[PDB]
């Protein structure tokens, strides 16, 4: 039953430009057919940034529409998070997570963290 | 005039069981004997029929219901059962005439790196009548808060996806089954054994 969720990618960019984190997952056991990458800001509520299960069913937040793409790794249990066009909102922790039966997981790790300054 | 069995049984792709597939089978002869030892199946239940006496039966329709499942979840394909596959996928009836076949398939449906094409549904707000299909895929209000189209805790997109990798236990292996359905109405019997 234990999995590791391990978040990279974030980093310090300027308005406009690109990061593409990543969700890889290992261990024994999980359910990885829906992965969901949260975020979080600085005194704010965490929300649901994107999310794919199976293939192809994707969901994306109004904010982020047409901005950010959510992919699989062919090979790994890894998916990605291809944030373009980046906005000074977009700066938050970034966090990735999937369901334990009817809710997601309670895992709440290190998250990577993602700024875009001016 | 065989009855195409071989189309069921040895399709190349399988249905996800929210949106399971159904073939109807008519004006044919079957062989259940022959079916019954044309591979090494790990489920073969009968209710209401058996497999010594279908060859000496005739029905006006068989159907032939498929789809994959994880190995756990077989045993809920069959009458009286409950869970997320039974209540929410594929609900057999109380009075379910017919057989219930499953074989191993994680040679064919898992991959290095999850299989993710096999779906099944997670939410729903009330339990499916028997050989109802779902497959609308709509936001799950599973709270009193309305979701407004926002995904989030409480609001979920309906349906899971297996992810079914080859190391996984044989309870979380991918299934392939097959449900046969016996209907004898007031009309001609066309589906006949061997026997007749
Ligand atoms: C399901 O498919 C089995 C394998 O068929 C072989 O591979 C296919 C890709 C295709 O090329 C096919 O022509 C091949 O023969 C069938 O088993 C085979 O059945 C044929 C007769 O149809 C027989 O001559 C072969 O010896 C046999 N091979 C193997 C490895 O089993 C299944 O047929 C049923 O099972 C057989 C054991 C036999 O009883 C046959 O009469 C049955 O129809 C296919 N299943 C069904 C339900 O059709």
């Amino acid at each position: 039953s234990q999995v590791q969720l391990q978040e990279s990618g974030g980093g310090l960019v300027q308005p406009g430009g690109s990061l593409r984190l990543s969700c890889a997952a290992s261990g024994s056991f999980f359910e990885f057919g829906t992965v969901g990458w949260f975020r979080q800001a600085p005194g704010k509520q965490r929300e649901l940034v994107s999310r794919i299960t199976g293939n192809d069913h994707r969901y994306y937040a109004d904010s982020v529409k047409g901005r950010f793409t959510i992919s699989r790794d062919n090979d790994e249990t890894t998916v990605y998070l291809q944030m373009d066009s980046l906005k000074p909102e977009d700066t938050a922790i970034y966090h990735c997570n999937i369901l334990e039966g009817q809710r997601w997981s309670n895992y709440w790790g290190q998250g990577t963290q993602v700024t875009v300054s001016a | 005039n065989l009855c195409p069995f071989g189309e069921v049984f040895n399709a190349t792709r399988f249905a996800s069981v929210y949106a399971w597939n159904r073939k109807r089978i008519s004006n044919c002869v079957a062989d259940y004997s022959v079916l019954y030892n044309s591979a090494s199946f790990s489920t073969f239940k009968c209710y209401g029929v058996s497999p010594t006496k279908l060859n000496d039966l005739c029905f006006t329709n068989v159907y032939a219901d498929s789809f994959v499942i994880r190995g756990d979840e077989v045993r809920q394909i069959a009458p009286g059962q409950t869970g997320k596959i039974a209540d929410y996928n594929y609900k057999l009836p109380d009075d379910f005439t017919g057989c219930v076949i499953a074989w191993n398939s994680n040679n064919l449906d898992s991959k290095v790196g999850g299989n993710y094409n096999y779906l099944y549904r997670l939410f729903r707000k009330s339990n499916l009548k028997p050989f109802e299909r779902d497959i609308s895929t709509e936001i799950y209000q599973a709270g009193s808060t309305p979701c407004n189209g926002v995904e989030g805790f409480n609001c979920y997109f309906p349906l899971q996806s297996y992810g079914f990798q080859p190391t996984n236990g044989v309870g979380y292996q991918p299934y392939r089954v097959v449900v046969l359905s016996f209907e004898l109405l007031h009309a001609p019997a066309t589906v006949c054994g061997p026997k007749k």
